[PDB]
RNA sequence: GCUAAACCUAGCCCCAAACCCACUCCACCUUACUACCAAACCUUAGCCAAACCAUUUACAUAAAGUAUAGGCGAUAGAAAUUGGGCGCAAUAGAUAUAGUACCGCAAGGGAAAGAUGAAAAAUACCAAGCAUAAUAUAGCAAGGACUA
RNA sequence: GCUACCUAAGAACAGAUUUAUAGGUAGAGGCGACAAACCUA
RNA sequence: CCUCCGCAUAAGCCUGCGUCAGAUCACUGACAAUUAACAGCCCAAUAUCUACAAUCAACCAACAAGUCAUUAUUACCCUCACUGUCAACCCAACAGGCAUGCUCAUAAGGAAAGGUUAAAAAAAGUAAAAGGAAACAUCACCUCUAGCAUCACCAGUAUUAGAGGCCAGCUG
């Protein structure tokens, strides 16, 4: 008889209470005499590099300096990423320099997003 | 191994523990992203390595030895994700021009009002998908009554918070 | 007085939002709670 | 309870955890816990140095006079009960030990003429100057009631007084305040009472005896 | 914080806060006057002279800014008397607490004449803003190690601008850089 | 007991305010500055009511013709239930007649 | 990652893959006797058995063997001064037993004042023979 | 002398002016708050007035309550043309401290209440009701009185 | 979600039975082994 | 001394006699718990198959006629995720109700009496001399209507369908 209380999984009949779950994600699919197939490729692998010899600490100790907030524009990351090839093929096809007309070739997609995170 | 969630054996009950400032971003706009890489798995461990002995603090009643540096971790994973953000963001730019990572249209419910609604992935074409072909995105012509209703709902609030505003203002010029 | 005898099929199925939403007169149901300015505008 | 030890184990077994917080301010004391030296009564230029680097303009042989007037002007305002001015002449940490239990009766010291010439006895040493003087007075007193009936001494009769009167002063604004009062261990019991005292013995229950 | 929040000598989350301020109280908001943050020219450590009430005409030093009050706690000066400490059967100890200040009742003090001086904000060559008295034109500047621990980067490795900006991303420069191969092409999804 | 203990605090009443102090001119605008402006025009306030005079049914009518079509919806309706209740008061009910 | 839209497999494609995780975890003290090898970590809701086997396996270098998860619903009843239910927030209990005979025993965390103690040492409670008589006078 | 009393200021109301809102991430029409498979429009009616009821019955200024209509009765009714506060101040003002608590299967109904001070890093006297203080022949409980 | 009838697929101890679950019928209506009964006091 | 109760699942409820602490015939705060094998959550198409109840299923015995099934070709190779799991509990009342499986007096669950006195009246129980009462529905029947097919009647067809009527004995 309560509106206030949010829906959750625990608290229907037992058909409610297995369809709803939490957050979690899919990983297979069932098959017949509900046989859980879990599918490889849809777990996520965590990819974790190695911290060997890795000289960044999770602090900074306060002797750095402070700076000023420049924040990424697209404007600076086409002047320091593709102006000095432009340059330098200007004073001597798109797609030379590090662009692409489309991804759908591509592996990490940037619209929409094919990646995670 | 497990030994990672917990910090130097030293530091057991130490109740103050000499941290170091967190990342500013502009610190981290300087590395590269195989780097920032590197330095989220830092602050991950650094992270559930604070968060246990938060949850052992509260189990046994006793205060932390230093709740500042959670608040410098979380800080520096704030700071470091939304870098990470921005150069996905501004690479969206040049290479779509794009402002959205996930796309989506504005729509129109059945309630009438305009919500940008955020696609969602799906395996056949929209026209032979049988759960969003029972979804409204078109309001009938009986809700733009309430959406005359709402629209002055809203006028009301705006007006009182306006002439409240201005009456705190005879206040003070009456006191000062 | 035990006119109310629980289920909670029945009560997303009475009363939920897929069947406030299902006809034209329970979507005016929903409007008249969202700005009487309720906090559960159904089941 | 009864200490701080006992109010964090009970914080504790509750489960209240009183985070200890960071405040850039501080308590700004003005007195000491207790005395530098404690003079045991029957060289200390260094002190003086180090009084007159910070006060520069400062007569030893001008100070149990003045040390003479903060002692009789500040015992006189018990008779009235001026504590705005108690907090002029007198430290902090005395003007608890000498207004608390006076509280909720009415005093009438009296002072009447020396003895002996007041005179210092010993100077020590953010900075907190401590100058113990020996006086040897003639006093009065007479501590009243609620009631206004007598409970300690007759008005009228002086009774000779030796007062080791320990001084401080903050070494920016601040002067000489009486500090403490030292009372030697050899010193005679005081004056006795009007009335008398029944002094329980232990309050035994049942499960333990007397012996 | 509540809406209409007092504030007071305790910082806003402390214990006697809570004590003070319990989320179900309800009181008249000090009507405080509009200060605007380019405006307010007393600061934590500034010498300032106490104008009206008891220590009038006294020096002191600012310790604390109550900012939403227009407060000042001229440290060792306004002081009443409190005790702390005080258990079941021990009467605690006399000890002087400090009474806040309104910024109308505090002067600042040149720092070579010691007076009760007005400030005005002017702007200057070197700095673009900074105080200066009236009565002399002079400028009252505003008042005021370490050793890393096993957890702390260096400044050395802090700002060593390991970062080629490139047209790559996170993703792409991390499965080049970590040897990760993926044969498998993506396929194509409808976004509705 | 409903009645204070304490008397109020003074209430300060500045009788050379500027609005004191100017109260009242531009009252003969019209009748010595050649006829140019009514004293009606000088009253500001609601736009069905500067410079008319009626009781409430009459206000409530010329606030609906005058201002009804961009009046909130429910204080319109407010307002024609509020006639249609006077309009019955006033036609139908009293003492003389 | 947490939060994060998925990308959708069709069958025949890419592994998916995470790179910056976005969901912590915090390994709790157990609150009953449990056997030796069993590890209780507080999981957020949304991670898997899956995704907790190749977080410890990957960032931590744990071998881990099994992982049993519970919900735990946390009360809804307690309620404000406004008579409005606090909700103490649900979370996701991850029992995970290690492999290779290890062994994890949770470890023993947590094994002006001057002014106050030297009065509280110069007391000097008033003697039951003065009578209530102050003792700060010199007669 | 307990219970209590008091208290100004949250906010609100009426104008004026001005045309408002609405994608951190995620989820949300399936059992809303759930990652993912094969069709919209169609006279308002009645209450009430006519002392019943049955046709009928209102939804800038000026012409003008004029022409008209009308069981020619109740009543309805043109047009040409003309041109910030003598507000409220906590039973008030918003229902609003909140569309919450609570009530209802649901649509839906819908509360109550706060007051220190500059600093809390300073812990009086007055409603009814009683109590101090039970009662003494006899009676709308008073009045004339009376040394009482 | 009571109650009246019905439906689906059940159960129990002998039926014109009792019953759990989910669905249907709605007020100018419904439903009725018709009491002008009942249809969330 | 009771036990016509219990224990589990279902539905419901949603942390509601776990530990620590505290205030209050004599709840608040902190922390911790319910771990899947049981149970939910299923199924690749396109065609084509599915006359012979259940009842110990054997005879017998029936009518009201019944709860259970594949094959052909094509596609198909990964695998154990997610959710429920606690309690002294729900709907009411300020008496009652509740589906199913086991146990059929219990191995499980509990306590009718705050203390006293033993007045009246009232309630309940036991004993008592002698006497021994001092209308609708519906089988069946009749009447009327209806010659007919894809949403009731009905996947029915006038043997149908619908509407009507009918003494002795004991006992406070
Ligand atoms: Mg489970
Ligand atoms: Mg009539
Ligand atoms: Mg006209
Ligand atoms: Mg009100
Ligand atoms: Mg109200
Ligand atoms: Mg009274
Ligand atoms: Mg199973
Ligand atoms: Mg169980
Ligand atoms: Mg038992
Ligand atoms: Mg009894
Ligand atoms: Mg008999």
């Amino acid at each position: 008889a309560d509106r206030m209380s949010k829906w959750t999984s625990k608290r229907g009949p037992r058909s409610f209470r297995g369809r709803k779950g939490r957050g979690a994600k899919g990983i297979g699919f069932l098959t017949s005499g509900w046989r859980f197939v879990q599918i490889k490729e849809m777990v996520p692998e965590f990819v974790v590099p190695d911290l060997t010899g890795f000289k960044l600490k999770p602090y900074v100790s306060y002797l750095a300096p402070e700076s000023e907030e420049t924040p990424l524009t697209a404007a600076q990351l086409f002047s320091e990423a593709v102006a000095p090839a432009i340059e330098k093929d200007f004073k001597d096809n798109l797609e030379k320099y590090g662009f692409e007309p489309t991804q759908e070739g591509k592996l990490f997609q940037l619209y929409p997003r094919n990646f995670l995170r | 191994g497990l030994e990672e969630f917990f910090d130097d054996p030293k530091n057991w009950g130490q109740e103050k523990v000499k941290s170091g400032a967190a990342w500013t971003c502009q610190q981290l706009r300087n590395k590269s992203n195989e780097d920032l890489h590197k330095l989220w798995y830092v602050l991950l461990k650094e992270r559930n390595m604070l968060l246990t002995l938060e949850q052992e603090a509260k189990r046994q009643r006793l205060p932390m030895p230093s709740p500042e540096r959670l608040d410098k971790v979380v800080d520096s994973m704030d700071a470091l994700d939304k870098v990470v953000q921005e150069r996905e963001d501004a690479l969206r730019l040049l290479q779509t021009g794009q402002e959205r990572a996930r796309p989506g249209a504005w729509r129109r419910d059945i309630f009438g009002r305009i919500i940008w609604h955020k696609f969602k992935q799906w395996v056949i074409p929209w026209h032979l998908n049988k759960r969003y072909n029972r979804k409204r995105f078109f309001a009938l012509p009986y809700v733009d009554h309430f959406l005359r209703l709402e629209r002055e709902k809203r006028a009301r609030i705006k007006a009182r918070k306006e002439n409240l505003e201005r009456k705190k203002a005879k206040i003070l010029l009456k006191k000062f | 007085g035990n006119e109310y005898q629980p289920s909670n099929i029945k009560r997303k199925n009475k009363h939920g939002w897929v069947r406030r939403l299902s006809t034209p007169a329970g979507v005016q149901v929903i409007l008249r709670r969202m700005l009487k300015g309720r906090k559960s505008l159904s089941h | 309870f009864k200490t701080e030890k006992e109010f964090m184990q009970h914080a504790r077994k509750a489960g209240l955890v009183i985070p200890p917080e960071k405040s850039d301010r501080s308590i700004h004391l003005a007195c000491t816990a207790g005395i530098f030296d404690a003079y045991v009564p029957p060289a200390s230029q260094v002190s003086i140095r180090r009084i007159k680097d910070y006060d520069a303009n400062f007569k030893i042989k001008d100070f149990p006079e003045k040390a003479k007037d903060i002692f009789i002007e500040a015992h006189l305002c018990l008779n009235n009960s001026d504590h705005d001015r108690l907090h002029t002449l007198v430290t902090e940490h005395c003007f608890p030990d000498m207004t608390w239990d006076i509280k909720y009766k009415t005093v009438r010291w009296s002072f009447v003429e020396s003895l002996e010439p007041s005179h210092v006895v010993q100077v020590r040493c953010n900075v907190y100057g401590q100058i113990t003087v020996r006086m040897h007075t003639r006093q009065t007193l007479a501590i009243y009631d609620r009631f206004g009936r007598l409970m300690y001494g007759q008005e009228d009769v002086p009774k000779d007084v030796l007062e080791y009167v320990v001084f401080e002063k903050q070494l920016p604004y601040g002067s000489w305040r009486m500090h403490t009062k030292i009372v030697p261990p050899w010193a005679p019991p005081k004056q006795p009472i009007l009335k008398t005292v029944m002094i329980p013995g232990p309050q035994l229950k049942p499960e333990e005896e007397y012996e | 914080l509540p809406p209409h929040y007092r504030y007071g000598m305790s910082p806003p989350g402390s214990v006697a806060d809570k004590r003070k301020n319990p989320p179900w109280i309800r009181r008249r908001p000090v009507v405080v006057e509009p200060i605007s943050d380019e405006d307010w020219y007393l600061f934590c450590g500034d010498t300032v002279e106490i104008l009206e009430g008891k220590d009038a005409g006294k020096q002191g030093k600012v310790v604390q800014v109550i900012r939403q009050r227009n407060w000042v706690v001229v440290g060792g000066l306004n002081t009443h008397y409190r005790y702390i400490g005080k258990t079941m059967d021990y009467r605690g100890t006399m000890i002087p607490s400090e009474a806040p200040l309104l910024h109308r009742q505090v002067k600042l003090v040149d720092p070579m004449d010691r007076k009760p001086t007005e400030i005005e904000w002017r702007f200057t060559e070197a700095g673009e803003r900074v105080r200066v008295s009236t009565r002399s034109g002079r400028i009252i500047p505003k008042p005021e190690t370490w050793i890393d621990g096993p957890k702390d980067t260096s400044v050395e490795d802090a700002l060593e601008r390991t970062y080629v900006p490139c047209l790559k991303t996170l993703q792409e420069e991390v499965m080049e850089a970590m040897g990760i191969k993926e044969t498998r092409k993506y396929k194509k999804v409808y976004w509705y | 007991i409903g009645i204070r203990l304490t008397l109020p605090p003074p209430k300060v009443v500045d009788r050379w305010n500027e609005k004191r102090a100017m109260f009242g001119v531009y009252d003969n605008i019209g009748i010595l500055g050649n006829f140019e402006k009514h004293p009606k025009e000088l009253i500001r306030g609601p736009i069905w009511l500067r410079g008319w005079k009626g009781n409430e049914l009459q206000r409530c009518i010329r606030k609906r013709k005058m201002v009804g079509s961009r009046m909130f919806a429910d204080d319109l309706h407010n307002l024609n239930k509020r006639i249609r209740y006077l309009y019955k008061h006033f036609n139908r009910h009293g003492k003389f007649r | 990652a947490r939060n994060v839209v998925y990308p959708l497999y069709r069958l025949g494609g890419p592994q998916l893959r995470v790179f910056r995780t976005n969901f912590f975890i915090q390994l709790v003290r157990p609150g009953v006797a449990q056997p030796e090898d069993t590890v209780q970590f507080r999981i957020p809701m949304e991670m898997t058995r899956v995704d907790l086997r190749n977080y410890l396996e990957g960032i931590y270098n744990v071998p881990v063997a099994a992982v049993r998860t519970r919900v735990q619903h946390g009360s809804n009843k307690r309620r404000d001064h406004r008579n409005v239910r606090i909700k103490k927030p649900d979370y996701k209990v991850a029992y995970v037993q290690l492999a290779h005979g290890q062994t994890f025993t949770f470890p023993d965390l947590f094994p002006l004042y001057s002014m106050l103690e030297e009065e509280r040492q110069q007391r000097q409670s008033s003697d039951p023979r003065r009578g209530g008589v102050p003792s700060w006078f010199g007669l």
